RNA sequence: GAAACAUCUAAGUAGCUAAAGGAAGGGAAAUCAACCGAGACCCCGUUAGUAGCGGCGAGCGAGAGCGGAUUUGGGAUUUGAAGAAAAAAAAAAAAAAUUUUUUUUAAAAAAUUUUUUUUUUUAAAAAAAAAAAAAAAAAAAAAAAAAAAAAAAAAAUUUUUU
RNA sequence: CGAUCCUUCCCAGUAAAACGCGGCGUGUUCGAAUUCUGAUCGCUUUUACGCGAGAAAGGGGGACCACCCUCUAAGCCUAAG
C-alpha cells in the first residue's frame, strides 16, 4: 500500500523549515524527476509559500525545466491568493525559457488583478495583449467584460463591445448576459433593451440565466408585477424553471411590501423541483421577521436542520429571536437555542440574554433561572472570540429578583463573571449588598463594598445602614463599629438614632472603650 | 581524533572506492587531499561522488555483466 | 577599538557613499567585523580569533610576580584549495587548523564562516573571491562519454600528437637548414 | 479609545502561543522556546491582572 | 555586490590562469569530459576534439600566498 | 605606607600608543530573590566603612533592596488554515417528573466622474460614439509652486504655452 | 512606473573540563545535550502518516546530589536622563 510522493513532500514542507538540509533530503528522496511529480506536489501543497518555494527551487537547482501546465498552475494559485507581482514576474520570464505565451496565462492574470480592484491594469494588459503577439479572440473579451462591469464601466463596455464586433467577432449568450447584468446594475434601461434587441437581431435563443438577468434587473427597479409577467413569459417560452429565478422572485416580493407572497411562491416551489437551497432560506426569514408572522417562521426553522442547511448571514438568527420574542411565543424559542448550538455555531451571551430578558419580563422566573444556569455553567461570558455581549437589561432585573426574593450566591457568581469582561454597574452591586444583608451573611456585603472601594464605584449612604443593622441583629457590635468607621471614612454621617443603637449595643456587651471611641466622633 | 573521508579509488589497506573510511588528519590533509584520493565526508561531495560513480559504473556493470 | 567603523569608512570611500541606500548601510554594518585585534601579525594570517595575552608569572615560594605573555600557536602551512587546484600558504593557528578540519577544507571554511567572523580585511577579500568562483562553478555542467567514443577520441588525440611532433621537428630542421 | 487598553494587541497576538507553555514547548520532538520572553510575558500578565 | 566592487579589479574565469578544477571530475577520474555552461534552452550535443578533455595520468602546480 | 622588607600598598594611577563620535559606551534577562515576589540600561542618595578580601597585618572594600532623574520599547512573530465509523438535528410512537428509548432522512452580494461631436424633447433633462481619469499601495527621480496684466517662442502683430 | 517577497547568515569546534594568569575574561589541549520524513505504544481504518496517550533539552540559585523556583547563551536595532 505504502505512501505516495506528493503527500510526503508536502509533509516535509508542512513540518520543517525550508533549509538546505531539508532540500538535501527531498533531492535524495526523489528517484526521478518529471512534471507529473511537480504537478502533484504543487496541487497538494498546503500553503502557497511552500508551493512557491518548491517551484523556484526545482527550476533554479537544475533538476528539471518546467512546462506550460506547471506555469499555468503556478499563476492560477498565485492569482487566486492575489500575489500579483509574483505572478507577473513569473509570467514575463517565459520566452527566455523557451515555452510559448498563451492567452490562458493572461486571462487568469486579468481576473487576478480585477479581484483586488486594480482593473485598470487588467485593461492595460488587455490593450497590450495583441502588442505582445498573442491571439485575443473570445474568452479574453469575456473576462474583460466580466471584470469591468463588476466595477460598473458601462460606458467603457459599450466602446469595447464596438471594438469587439468591429474586429470580426461573433458575440454569444455569455457575452450578452455578462454585459446585460452590468447594464442593469448601472441603471441603464434603454441600454439594456438596446443590447437585448442586439441579441434579437443576432439570433440566439435566450436561456435560464438570460431570463434571470431581466428579472433581477426588474427586482432592482422595484417593479415586481412586471417581473411576474416576465416569469410567466419564461414559462410560455419553454425554458426550465430555475431555483435562482424563484429565489429572486421571493427577493422581489419582500423588497417592498409583499411578505406573505414568499410563502405563496414557496407553495409553487414544488413545481420547480429543488426546494431546499441555502439562498431562499437565507433571504426569506428577515422579511417576515420585519412583518411579524411566526408560524411560517418556526416550521421552516424546524426544516432548517431537517436537511442540514445554513444561511448566508447569521445575524438573521438574532433578528428572528428578537422578533419572535416580541411576538410572544416563548415555548418555541427553546428550538432556536438548540438550533444555534447544533449546526456549527457557538451560542453567545447576547443570544442567551434576550431569552433570559423575556422570561424575566413575563412571569417565567424559574425558566429564567434555568437559562441562567445553563448560561453560566457553559462559561459563555468568558469567551474571547464571541462578539455580542450580555445587555444591561439581561442582568439588571434578574440580579434584583435573585437578591430580593431568594439566594444571592449565584447572583454574585454571575456578576463576578461579568466583572471579568465588561461590567461595573452600580445598580446590581447595590442590590447584591441588600440581598446579602437580608439573607444573613453581612460579610459578603462588606467585601462587595470593599470591591466598590478598590474599583472606585461611588458608594451610597443607605447601603451601610443595612450592613450596620445586619451586624447588629446577629450580635457583632465590634463588626458594627468597624462598618461605622468605614462609613465615616467614606464620608457619610449617620443619624443619632443609629448612634444611640450602636452605643448601647457596645456598652451592654462590655465593650466600653469602643463605645467611647464612638462617643469621640459623635462629640466631634 | 579521526576524520571521515570518501574513497575515490582503491587504496590497499583502506578499502574500495565509494566507501567512507576513518583516517588520521595528518594522513588526509597532507596525502589524500592534494592527490584527489579522498574527499571530505560532507554532503555536496558525497552526492557528487555517488552520482559520478553511478554514471560511470553503469557502463562498467553493463560491460561486466553481459 | 571601533575597527568596524574604521573599516566601514574605507569601504564607503572605496565604493562611493551615493551608491548605498540606508537599508544597505544598515545591512553592511552587520557584516564588517567589530572584533578586538591589535597585534600586527594577526591581520596578515588566519588566526580564528586567537590573540596574545599579557599576565603575571608568580614564583612558588616567594609569590613574586613579574610580567610575561602567552602567544598563540602560529604555524606556517600550505593548505590545498579545491577551486584553485593548488596550495595556499598561510599562517594559521592550530585552532584555525582544527576548525578547517571540522569544516572540510579551507574553501568550505571560507564559505561557511560569515563575514563578521573573518576578523580581517584579507579574510573578507578571500571569502569574497572564493564565493565568486563558486558562483561561477554553480552554472556549469560536464558531459561524459561512452567507451567507444573514449577509444575514438583517444585515437584522435594520438593522431594529433604524432602529427604535431612531426610538423614541429620538420619546422626545426628546416629553420636549421 | 485605542490607548485605553494598548496591551490587547499583544494579548491577541500571543493568545495562541501563551497556552502552550511558560517558557517553551516541545515541537516535533525537540524543545522550542516560546515566542514571547518571560519578562515581557510578566509585563503583559500584570497589565491584564490590573484591570480584573 | 558591494563586496565584489570593493575588492574587484581597479578597472569565464575558469581558464588561462587556473583552468578547470579537478574536483568536478572526482567520482571517475579516467574519463573524457566536456565542461560547458548550462543554458536555459536545451543545448547541442556536437563535441569536437578540441572541446574534450582528460587529465591524463600524469596529474592524479604553483602556490598562492595569503597576503 | 607597612614605622626595616619580599606577598600586599601606591594603582590599573602617571606615562607612551591606536581608533571613533558630538557625545561614546550600556541596554530590553540563559537577571535578582526566596516558595512571598521584582522586572532593560546609565547617573545621584542610603544601606555602610557593614558583609567580604588580606604577611586575616597595614590596608582594599561590594551586590540586592529602598528614595530620586529619565520614563519606551521595536523586530523575527504568528495564520485565516481562502469556500463503512463517530457526533447532532427534523417527523411518528411510548414512559417519568424538560428528560430516556426505537423507527425513516456565470446570477439569487459586487457603486463613478470629467471633456469633445451629433441628436430627441420642455436654458431644463436625456439618446448615440470618442478620449480619459477614480493607480502616487511603496519609494526615488524630474519639471513645475495661487488671481490679473507686460515680454519670448509656435501657429493664423494677434491667440495659446512659457 | 506599478500593489514591491526573491535572502550576510547553512548557525557546535559552542557551553563545560584540565593546567597557567586575570577586571566571570583569556593562552595551550580537549569537548556535550532533545527532532532532522521525529520516534514508541494503543485503535479502527481492516491494511493511513489519521486519532489518542506517556516520557523526552539546557543555564543559574557560594563545592556537590535530590526537590523546587526562575531564565533561554553560543551578535538584532534603539531616544532621554
Ligand atoms: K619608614
Ligand atoms: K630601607
Ligand atoms: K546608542
Ligand atoms: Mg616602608
Ligand atoms: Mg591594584
Ligand atoms: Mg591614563
Ligand atoms: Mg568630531
Ligand atoms: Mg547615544
Ligand atoms: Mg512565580
Ligand atoms: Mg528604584
Ligand atoms: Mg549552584
Ligand atoms: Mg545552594
Amino acid at each position: 500500500n505504502h505512501e505516495k510522493l506528493e503527500d510526503t513532500i508536502c509533509r516535509m514542507m508542512d513540518n520543517r523549515a525550508w533549509t538546505t538540509r531539508l532540500q538535501n533530503s527531498i533531492r535524495d528522496l526523489v528517484p526521478e524527476w518529471d512534471h507529473s511529480l511537480v504537478y502533484n506536489v504543487l496541487h497538494g501543497a498546503k500553503k502557497l509559500e511552500h508551493a512557491l518555494q518548491f517551484f523556484r527551487w526545482t527550476e533554479r537547482s537544475g533538476l528539471i525545466r518546467h512546462d506550460r501546465d506547471t506555469h499555468m498552475k503556478m499563476i492560477k494559485m498565485l492569482g487566486e491568493v492575489s500575489k500579483l507581482n509574483h505572478a507577473r514576474c513569473i509570467l514575463l520570464d517565459m520566452p527566455e525559457k523557451g515555452v510559448p505565451w498563451d492567452e490562458d496565462m493572461f486571462v487568469v492574470l486579468i481576473e487576478s488583478y480585477g479581484k483586488a480592484g486594480i482593473v485598470q491594469e487588467s485593461v492595460k494588459i488587455f490593450q497590450k495583449m495583441k502588442d505582445l503577439g498573442v491571439e485575443r479572440t473570445i474568452k479574453s473579451y469575456n473576462s474583460l467584460f466580466k471584470v469591468i462591469l463588476r466595477r460598473g464601466r458601462y460606458m467603457m463596455a459599450k466602446r469595447y463591445f464596438n471594438k469587439m464586433v468591429s474586429e470580426g467577432v461573433e458575440p454569444t449568450r455569455h457575452t450578452y448576459n455578462l454585459m446585460l447584468w452590468g447594464f442593469f446594475l448601472s441603471l441603464r434601461l434603454e441600454t439594456a433593451l438596446r443590447f437585448f434587441e442586439d441579441m434579437k437581431t443576432r439570433g440566439i435563443s435566450p436561456d435560464d440565466a438570460t431570463f434571470n438577468t431581466m428579472i433581477n434587473g426588474f427586482c432592482r427597479f422595484k417593479k415586481m408585477d412586471e417581473a411576474e409577467k416576465l416569469f410567466v413569459e419564461m414559462k410560455g417560452n419553454k425554458i426550465g424553471p430555475s431555483v435562482v429565478s424563484y429565489t429572486t422572485m421571493i427577493k422581489g416580493y419582500l423588497a417592498v411590501d409583499r411578505v406573505d407572497d414568499g410563502l405563496r411562491i414557496f407553495e409553487e416551489m414544488r413545481s420547480s423541483g429543488i426546494e431546499p437551497n441555502a439562498t431562499t432560506y437565507s433571504t426569506l426569514l428577515p422579511g417576515l421577521c420585519d412583518a411579524g408572522k411566526m408560524v411560517e417562521a418556526k416550521n421552516i426553522l424546524k426544516n432548517m436542520m431537517a436537511k442540514h442547511i445554513a444561511p448566508k448571514d447569521n445575524s438573521i438568527f438574532l433578528k428572528l429571536l428578537v422578533s419572535q420574542s416580541k411576538a410572544g411565543d416563548m415555548a418555541a424559542a427553546t428550538e432556536v437555542l438548540k438550533a444555534m448550538a447544533t449546526l456549527n455555531v457557538p451560542a453567545e451571551a447576547g443570544h442567551y440574554g434576550v431569552l433570559i430578558e423575556n422570561q424575566c419580563k413575563a412571569s417565567a422566573y424559574n425558566r429564567a433561572i434555568k437559562l441562567l444556569d445553563t448560561l453560566i455553567e457553559k462559561e459563555i461570558i468568558l469567551r474571547h472570540q464571541d462578539t455580542l455581549e450580555m445587555e444591561p437589561s439581561a442582568y439588571n432585573p434578574i440580579i434584583e429578583y435573585l437578591c430580593n426574593n431568594g439566594q444571592t450566591a449565584k447572583a454574585e457568581v454571575l456578576f463576578r463573571q461579568l466583572m471579568k469582561r465588561g461590567v461595573q454597574d452600580q445598580d446590581a452591586l447595590n442590590n447584591l449588598i441588600r440581598g446579602h444583608a437580608k439573607e444573613g451573611n453581612p460579610d459578603s456585603s462588606y467585601e462587595i463594598l470593599k470591591i466598590m472601594s478598590r474599583r472606585g464605584v461611588p458608594r451610597e449612604s443607605n447601603a451601610y445602614e443595612l450592613l450596620i443593622k445586619s451586624y447588629m441583629s446577629k450580635g457583632e457590635p465590634g463588626d458594627a463599629k468597624t462598618a461605622l468607621d468605614s462609613m465615616v471614612e467614606d464620608g457619610h454621617v449617620p443619624d443619632s438614632s443609629l448612634f444611640r443603637s450602636v452605643i448601647e449595643s457596645l456598652f451592654e456587651d462590655g465593650r466600653v472603650q469602643t463605645a467611647s471611641r464612638v462617643m469621640m466622633i459623635m462629640i466631634d | 581524533r579521526k576524520l571521515e573521508v570518501i574513497l575515490t579509488t582503491g587504496i590497499e589497506k583502506l578499502g574500495k572506492g565509494g566507501e567512507t573510511v576513518k583516517v588520521a588528519p595528518g594522513y588526509f590533509r597532507n596525502h589524500l587531499m592534494p592527490k584527489l584520493l579522498a574527499v571530505p565526508n560532507i554532503d555536496k561531495y558525497a552526492h557528487l561522488i555517488r552520482e559520478q560513480r553511478k554514471m560511470r559504473n553503469y557502463e562498467e556493470v553493463k560491460e561486466e555483466v553481459k | 577599538a571601533f575597527r568596524g567603523k574604521e573599516m566601514m569608512k574605507k569601504l564607503v570611500k572605496k565604493v562611493g557613499a551615493e551608491n548605498i541606500t540606508p537599508e544597505l548601510k544598515e545591512k553592511l554594518k552587520a557584516c564588517v567585523p567589530d572584533t578586538k585585534v591589535v597585534m600586527g601579525r594577526a591581520k596578515r594570517g588566519l588566526y580564528a580569533g586567537r590573540h596574545i595575552q599579557y599576565g603575571n608569572r608568580v614564583s612558588e615560594d616567594g609569590g613574586n610576580k613579574s610580567r610575561r605573555c602567552w602567544k598563540p600557536n602560529v604555524q606556517e602551512k600550505r593548505l590545498f584549495s579545491y577551486i584553485f587546484d593548488s596550495h595556499i600558504k598561510v599562517k594559521v593557528t592550530t585552532h584555525a587548523l582544527r576548525c578547517i578540519d571540522k569544516a572540510g577544507g579551507i574553501d568550505e571554511y571560507l564559505l561557511k564562516t560569515p563575514y563578521q567572523k573573518m576578523d580581517t580585511e584579507m579574510g573578507l577579500y578571500w571569502k569574497t573571491k572564493v564565493e565568486a568562483r563558486y558562483a561561477e562553478l554553480g552554472q556549469m555542467e560536464v558531459a561524459f562519454f561512452n567507451p567507444e567514443d573514449e577509444a575514438k577520441l583517444e585515437q584522435g588525440f594520438k593522431d594529433l600528437n604524432i602529427a604535431k611532433k612531426d610538423a614541429r621537428r620538420e619546422a626545426r630542421r628546416t629553420f636549421r637548414k | 479609545t485605542a490607548v485605553q487598553h494598548p496591551w490587547r494587541a499583544k494579548l491577541d497576538k500571543y493568545r495562541t502561543e501563551l497556552t502552550k507553555g511558560v517558557w517553551g514547548y516541545w515541537e516535533m520532538g525537540a524543545w522550542k522556546p516560546l515566542g514571547i520572553s518571560a519578562r515581557r510575558r510578566a509585563m503583559l500578565r500584570k497589565e491584564v491582572l490590573t484591570a480584573g | 555586490d558591494v563586496f565584489f566592487s570593493a575588492f574587484s579589479s581597479p578597472k569565464l574565469a575558469f581558464a588561462s590562469s587556473f583552468d578547470f578544477p579537478r574536483i568536478p571530475v572526482a567520482g571517475v577520474s579516467t574519463a573524457f569530459f566536456a565542461p560547458r555552461m548550462r543554458q536555459k534552452v536545451r543545448g547541442k550535443s556536437t563535441f569536437s576534439l578540441y572541446e574534450v578533455q582528460k587529465w591524463r595520468t600524469h596529474s592524479i602546480k604553483a602556490g598562492l600566498s595569503w597576503q
